[PDB]
């Protein structure tokens, strides 16, 4: 599975000395791109994209969402008419990017909500764009006669995937590096009750997973995990704990499947 | 590798 | 309106004296507009890095917050969070050993 993905924010409240309007681009969960409306310039997030582009490819794509900016604006205006409202604390997101999955076949979507609540979806199959509530009606109806139907089609379907694939070979040594985190399982005793805890520390790629084993028998009994969560050097952090019967410190492993180990590694207390 | 056409954004 | 969920965390396995870093990151929140400070007893530390704003397929927000720290022992490091819909500002403690 490979990803393109850009994301942006029209914000009514950003708020005080913030940027208003903030778009970011992602490949394979790494950010690599980055505007926001007072730098009014698209700039380079990793040393792999910086080195294999031109200031051509940064003034071309600066253009472009300078452009996105003013829609997004005048869509904050637009959408608080249609639902009745004034100033306030609002706003506009986009989601747009394709896939390449597994399989070698390609999914694409260009989608968007008003105040973190889906708006409209654009479906690449039947060309038409969705809308999920009623309000939304008037933008599918502006959306469809405006025809931007027949060239998203062919940008998420090809020219997306042709830069993705392009990405994915300027970024290689960064993308499909192997860090091996350093695990640590610690005990803590509340009212009653002793909660373990277990932490893979600076881990690379993001899939992993984490379990809890019980005398070698895994438990998810009082178990939860705290998600993959990001470090600021590109690497991954999780959080798993467990509540346990207090003197129960021994029994407790912690097992960590991680492309970085080639058999599951197993950490106590 | 952004599209053309921002005014696909339109709501 | 959604609460933040907020995680404190350093980069390495903590240790007096040895160099790390101290990672705040709130998620699960609406609306974006968001403060977070990273402190050590009191005091709000120097040279936090702000990463850039991004959100979840739920369209819900998050935001990382990072900076560079050598943990003494018997500090209090922790992460203040101030957002719409929590009534008093938020602090979440940092445990080198939890």
């Amino acid at each position: 599975l490979h990803t393109l993905r850009y994301i942006r924010t029209a914000m009514t409240d950003p708020g005080p000395g913030l940027p208003w309007f903030v778009d970011v681009g992602y490949v394979d969960g790494e950010l690599f791109m980055h505007y926001n409306s007072t730098a009014r310039r698209a700039v380079p997030r990793t040393e792999w994209i910086a080195a294999n582009t031109d200031q051509q490819y940064w003034d071309r794509e600066t253009q472009i969402v300078q452009g996105s900016e003013q829609i997004n604006r005048e869509n904050l205006d637009i959408l608080r008419r249609r639902y009745n409202q004034t100033g306030g604390s609002h706003t506009v997101q986009w989601m747009s990017g394709c896939d390449i999955l597994e399989d070698g076949t390609i999914r694409g979507y260009h989608q968007a909500a008003y105040d973190g609540r889906d708006f409209v979806a654009f479906d690449k199959g039947t060309m038409t764009l969705t809308a999920a509530v009623p309000e939304a009606v008037p933008t599918k109806r502006k959306w469809e006669e405006g025809g931007y139907a027949e060239g998203l089609k062919q940008y998420l379907e090809e020219t997306c995937v042709e830069w993705l694939r392009r990405y994915v070979e300027y970024g290689k040594a960064e993308l499909g590096r192997r860090e091996r985190p350093e695990v640590r399982v610690w005990g803590k005793e509340a009212d009653g009750i002793l909660t373990l805890s277990c932490r893979a520390h600076g881990f690379y790629p993001r899939p992993i997973v984490v379990s809890w084993l019980k005398d070698g028998a895994v438990r998810g009994q009082d178990a939860q995990s705290g998600g993959i969560v990001p470090n600021g050097d590109g690497t991954y952090h999780t959080w798993v704990t467990i509540d346990a019967q207090p003197g129960d410190g021994d029994k407790y492993q912690c097992r960590v499947e991680h492309a970085s180990l080639p058999q599951p590694g197993l950490y106590s207390w | 590798g952004r599209a053309e056409e921002y005014g696909a954004d339109t709501l | 309106d959604l609460t933040p969920k907020v995680q404190v965390y350093s980069r390495f396995p903590a240790s007096a004296g040895t160099k790390n870093v101290l990672n705040c990151f709130a998620a699960g929140f609406h609306p974006p507009k968001i403060s977070i400070t990273l402190m050590k007893d009191g005091v709000p530390m120097e040279g936090a890095q702000y990463s850039d704003m991004s959100f979840n397929d739920d369209w819900t927000f998050q935001r990382l917050v990072h900076a560079d720290f050598t943990p003494s022992s018997g500090s209090t490091y922790a992460c203040k969070v101030e957002h719409e819909t929590l009534k008093e500002p938020q602090v979440y403690k940092w445990d080198p050993e939890f």
